DNA sequence: CCGCTCAATTGGTCGTAGACAGCTCTAGCACCGCTTAAACGCACGTACGCGCTGTCCCCCGCGTTTTAACCGCCAAGGGGATTACTCCCTAGTCTCCAGGCAC
DNA sequence: GTGCCTGGAGACTAGGGAGTAATCCCCTTGGCGGTTAAAACGCGGGGGACAGCGCGTACGTGCGTTTAAGCGGTGCTAGAGCTGTCTACGACCAATTGAGCGG
């Protein structure tokens, strides 16, 4: 994995507190949603990078982000 | 099949403005296809339960899944408000 | 009638029929039908109460395929709901 | 908060992705938008434990709201 | 042939599509396209006709078709 | 609609022949193919013009439809 | 449920190579996913026609709607050389 | 044994049983499981048999979930069949 | 290396679900004339890709120096999963009554 | 305007499927405390956005022509629904074996 664990299961109890308060979570529940966001993080840099790269740069921009994610339906 | 109801209600909603011939039959797609969407859901989710009999709750857990946001949040409360209406 | 009963528009023994004749599962509930007529009640009281207000919006009478095109994917009410839907308009 | 998802590991994210430089406002841009996937995920994956009578998410809960969004994980 | 999706029916698509100017290479690109879109599709229509046991592919195994890529289309 | 019908219908009928040879199709079954194409080919050209709007030109390439459509995922 | 049939095959296919713990439950939920998506299609299918027996043909077609191309065609291949070394 | 006698691997019998667990439909048909098993057959055989002819080059024993996502999303045989699909590796 | 147990196999039943035989009768295909709209072939005149070119600014590498992630312990309890009822809800009549139809 | 027929909501009975306790007990959370990697800070510089500047093309527009698509009209028959039988049907029980385990 590339993100710290502790902070991402931070981000997950803080996240799912707007949804049910007071909820727990399977320690296999974490790592899988972990695991999923970081396929979903590089599998998004990846159209970056063309997007990039579309504009003859080599530096990724929001916009190059942004441009990613409203082709995706995003 | 569902079109004698979508005029139905829309004398209620609108009395005054009427409805197109091809409109019909695309608000009975709609409605025909947002039906064997939620019921697909909730036979999916029967079945992720091992339960047999498709209930109310199993319905307002389709509706949670299926439509986002604010249009989940009132058709559960309609749903809601309507069979606390019908128990009673 | 469970239609009046529910202070439903939509009959909900036909879409308790309907539940039937897919074979969606062994055996409905009794207040399933009426939850559900209650829902689908609502979307069709949400979408054709935005062409009835655009159609006044409007000077138009009847309400054509071109406001529901028009609508549904304006709309942010329920244009998530119309991400990957196409109105034929033929 | 979301703060944790720290600098260097966007980076990483982003070294893995193939990116060779990366500007000074992508980090609050990819804190965005893993947010907003994990805002659509996690509503899912709650749904499904409310309709199972649980209060503990499962990683089945995960793998099914995953599965709802063309995203299928297999190992759990 | 291909070549029935004629110079100004793509510019015409084009024209709908937001696009200001067109270079003169997009015209046998979205040809081909157009050409992978239509085997994705009427494979999967042809496979509704041929399970269903006719020999006219109607518009409901078109809808079918356009449903299993996440393309629903109403009034069919 | 904006492509031609019977250009249309010839091109479905010379698609389809690789599929299963001698078929017919309805009268609206070729309508509602090309409803869908010119329904998809729209929708192209609104992420290809983001293509070619994000390097900063006017005129889309086809390297702005390679970009919309492996993006896209396909 | 299915890990016990996959390294029979793996016997078959490989009969020195091995498999890991963990790529065993992944070849389970790969098969339990296929499993479950073709019996979908398949069920689908047998609504749309208002059948009620899923045959061997309902299994072909989502066999062929399923799996895209040359996939699709030694799937359907190996269960028609299946099924007929089944009845003979 | 059905499965001895349409030569196959996966057992046809719990495919039966799991497509009457599932009420896929109201009845099956004979060959509804020998045809559903030889087809899943098929695939265990093209996916595994590009695992082990890739772990050949690699000079591993086993089989890790390393070698199933390094094969699955290259190998144009089979990486249509997962686009969208992420092996979890943990 | 044999005795004992068991879910896979394989005989009759009754299939009715699907096959199938036949009927029609849409309708989808087939063909010709024919406007005329839509496409098509050049000219050209640009607007505009496109390379390059210089300020420049800001991101990456590189010590620093923190910080809390992580690992390892234990303590607690809680809410899962299982079982055992168990009770009560839904699967099939009718019937009594509305709502659609004639004069 | 009300006789007369169609269907669906209330009794009315058998249920198996959730409800509800009730019970380990697993695990999950909750801490504390301690290495030590990872991040955070700042610095620097040079790589690369980047805006401007030409500058050579290829696209839109137009202006002609010119082709075929729609359309409108006949034939025609094909096979899509039918309907109406007409049979294999998977479902059930039941009666045999091979694998797992004991001696």
């Amino acid at each position: 994995l590339l993100i710290r664990k502790l902070p991402f299961q931070r981000l997950v109890r803080e996240i799912a507190q707007d949804f049910k308060t007071d909820l727990r979570f399977q320690s296999s529940a974490v790592m899988a949603l972990q695991e999923a966001c970081e396929a979903y993080l590089v599998g998004l840099f990846e159209d970056t990078n063309l997007c990039a790269i579309h504009a003859k740069r080599v530096t990724i921009m929001p916009k190059d982000i942004q441009l990613a994610r409203r082709i995706r339906g995003e | 099949s569902y079109s004698i109801y979508v005029y139905k209600v829309l004398k209620q909603v609108h009395p005054d403005t009427g409805i197109s011939s091809k409109a019909m039959g695309i608000m009975n797609s709609f409605v025909n296809d947002i039906f064997e969407r939620i019921a697909g859901e909730a036979s999916r989710l029967a079945h992720y339960n091992k339960r047999s009999t498709i209930t109310s709750r199993e319905i307002q857990t389709a509706v949670r899944l299926l439509l986002p946001g604010e249009l989940a949040k009132h058709a559960v409360s309609e749903g809601t408000k309507a069979v606390t209406k019908y128990t009673s | 009638s469970r239609t009046v009963r529910a202070e439903l528009s939509f009959s909900v023994s036909q879409v308790e029929r309907s539940l039937r004749e897919g074979h969606y599962a062994q055996r409905l509930s009794r207040t399933a039908p009426v939850y559900l007529a209650a829902v689908i009640e609502y979307l069709t009281a949400k979408v054709l109460e935005l062409a009835g207000n655009e159609a006044q919006n409007s000077g138009e009478r009847n309400i054509t395929p071109l406001l529901l095109d028009m609508v549904v994917h304006n709309d942010r009410l329920l244009s998530t709901l119309f991400n990957t839907t196409t109105i034929s308009q033929v | 908060n979301i703060q944790g998802i720290t600098k260097p590991a966007i980076r990483r994210l982003a070294r893995r992705g193939g990116v060779k430089r990366i500007s000074g406002l992508i980090y609050e841009e990819t804190r965005g938008v893993l947010k907003v996937f994990l805002e659509n995920v996690i509503r899912d994956a709650v749904t499904y434990t409310e309709h199972a009578k649980r209060k503990t998410v499962t990683a089945m809960d995960v793998v099914y709201a995953l599965k709802r969004q063309g995203r299928t994980l297999y190992g759990f």
